[PDB]
């Protein structure tokens, strides 16, 4: 923590912003399969959607 | 059985408290904890109003996006829709008329909508004026309702109201 220089927390603060970008690219990835996996089931069995759910 | 089968859907910005709607309405349940609705999800509730037994059928699904892949199967069949905001939140009110040019881009012509103010136990914190939703619901020719999903204060009433006004 306060044993790194002032350029060492700069290289850090890059470092978790390269990473943070790529986890929100992630979500975004994870978000899209969810809404287009969504489209399938709610159009072919919906009932699997149920709550509580109550299998066929 | 039952004489009607009613789609309902929920909208509204993140936050608002659809999914407590949604508890409170089909099991009596609310959580304080909730996090933002992942996906798409369905509770039913079976109803009698006006001599007639309703089955209920409501969506639920997070409004941190208006337009998703799952929003045209979302609106499909849908009879009704609880269009909510939080009364404590001026922004969610100000987004009102985005989910209702998303329903009349997406949904039916004759969809029965619902404004309906959550979060009425929120006295102290209010930043919309009952008076100034009435007046915008009216002009829009919407039903109007407040409730509260933490207290229980009309969230029958809203979902009465708005399944006895699709018959
Ligand atoms: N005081 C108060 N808090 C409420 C009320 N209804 C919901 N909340 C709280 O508001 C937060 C969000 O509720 P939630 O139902 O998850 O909102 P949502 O509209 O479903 N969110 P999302 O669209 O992202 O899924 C939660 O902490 C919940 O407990 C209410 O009537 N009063
Ligand atoms: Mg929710």
């Amino acid at each position: 923590y306060r044993s790194l220089t002032y350029e060492e927390v700069l290289q850090e603060l890059v470092k978790h912003k390269e990473l943070l970008r790529r986890k929100d690219t992630h979500i975004r990835e994870l978000e899209d399969y969810i809404d287009n996996l969504l489209v399938r089931v709610m159009e072919e069995t919906p009932s699997i959607l149920r709550v509580p759910y109550e299998p066929s | 059985e039952y004489d009607y089968l009613f789609k309902v859907v929920l909208i509204g910005d993140s936050g608002v408290g659809k999914s407590n709607l949604l508890s409170r309405f089909t099991r009596n349940e609310f959580n304080l904890e909730s996090k933002s609705t992942i996906g798409v999800e369905f509770a039913t509730r079976s109803i009698q109003v006006d001599g007639k037994t309703i089955k209920a059928q409501i969506w639920d699904t997070a409004g941190q996006e208006r337009y998703r892949a799952i929003t045209s199967a979302y609106y499909r069949g849908a009879v009704g829709a609880l269009l909510v905001y939080d009364i404590a939140k001026h922004l969610t009110y100000e987004n009102v008329e985005r989910w209702l040019k998303e329903l009349r881009d997406h949904a039916d012509s004759n969809i029965v909508i619902m404004l309906v103010g959550n979060k009425s136990d929120l006295r102290h914190l209010r930043a919309v004026p009952t008076d100034e939703a009435r007046a915008f619901a009216e002009k829009n020719g919407l039903s109007f309702i407040e409730t509260s999903a933490l207290d229980s204060t009309n969230v029958e009433a809203a979902f009465q109201t708005i399944l006895t006004e699709i018959y």
